[PDB]
Order: C-alpha cells, then sequence, then structure tokens
C-alpha cells in the first residue's frame, strides 16, 4: 500500500508460460512513500478463495 | 521526518510478567481493564486470535 504510478495501459503477465508481451502495469522504480507492506500466504492447490 | 513507516519506541516495555492470582491493571493489545489472571490449558485459540 503505496504511491506507484499506474499506466493507462497496466497488465499482469503470468509466470508458468507467459505471454508475448512484459508485464508492465507501473513504472516507478525510486521505492515511493509506502504506507505498509506486508507477505501472506495461502494453499497452493486451493479451487477457490475469498 | 515525519514520513514514512521506521518509527520510534514511543510505548511502554511490554513485561512478560503476567502475575496471576493478584487483581492487576492491562493493557492487553489494545483494550484496558483491570482483572485477575487465573492460567488454564485451552485450545480454542487459533494462530490470529
Ligand atoms: C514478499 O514476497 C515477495 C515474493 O518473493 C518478495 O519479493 C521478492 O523480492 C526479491 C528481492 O528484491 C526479488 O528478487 C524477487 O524477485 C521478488 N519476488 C517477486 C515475485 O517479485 C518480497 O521481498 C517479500 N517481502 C517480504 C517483506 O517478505
Ligand atoms: C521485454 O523486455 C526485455 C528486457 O528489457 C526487452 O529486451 C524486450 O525487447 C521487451 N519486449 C518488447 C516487445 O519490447
Ligand atoms: C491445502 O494444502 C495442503 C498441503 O499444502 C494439502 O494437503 C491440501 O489438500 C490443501 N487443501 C486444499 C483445499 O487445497
Ligand atoms: C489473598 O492473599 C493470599 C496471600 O497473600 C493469596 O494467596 C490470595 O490469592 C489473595 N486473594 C486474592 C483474591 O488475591
Amino acid at each position: 500500500a503505496c504511491q506507484y504510478t499506474m499506466c493507462e495501459y497496466p497488465h499482469t503477465v503470468c509466470k508458468s508460460k507467459g505471454s508475448i508481451r512484459n508485464e508492465s502495469w507501473h513504472i516507478d522504480s525510486s521505492e515511493p512513500l509506502c504506507l505498509f507492506k506486508k507477505n501472506f500466504t495461502y494453499n497452493v492447490s486451493a479451487d477457490w478463495l475469498y | 521526518i515525519n514520513s514514512g513507516t521506521t518509527c520510534s519506541n514511543d510505548l511502554l516495555y511490554s513485561n512478560t510478567e503476567v502475575s496471576t492470582g493478584v487483581c492487576v491493571n492491562y493493557d492487553l493489545y489494545g483494550i484496558t481493564g483491570q482483572g485477575i489472571f487465573k492460567e488454564v490449558s485451552a485450545a480454542y485459540y487459533n494462530n490470529w486470535q
């Protein structure tokens, strides 16, 4: 939860067999003023999440 | 200064001095009160409670 710079065309690219394009949803390479940062986990074999 | 998340101490000791048996003061996890602890073994809490 920070102050990024979103794009007019922001998009994600998967890591298993990624697409043709590059993942570029933001370009903010200057470690912006963050209010929050956390890391969580879940089940890798689950089908539904909430 | 006054920007970010790297803060300072600003607070109390957080001492592991659970003094059961006597009437005490507490500010547990944000909730304040006075009580008497009486230690028991229980198994209903989950790891975010
Ligand atoms: C939370 O997990 C992510 C995922 O691993 C961490 O992001 C990685 O950070 C390292 C160090 O810069 C990079 O080499 C990896 O490429 C990152 N992974 C991804 C998927 O981008 C992140 O550092 C973790 N944060 C905490 C606080 O544990
Ligand atoms: C994707 O990123 C790589 C690494 O910077 C770059 O060489 C490549 O040209 C990019 N893809 C396109 C279509 O520009
Ligand atoms: C949750 O993960 C465990 C081990 O990672 C696995 O045995 C179990 O099948 C998973 N459950 C679901 C619903 O995916
Ligand atoms: C009263 O004092 C005795 C010994 O000082 C102690 O064992 C007992 O728990 C006390 N009662 C209360 C309610 O604190």
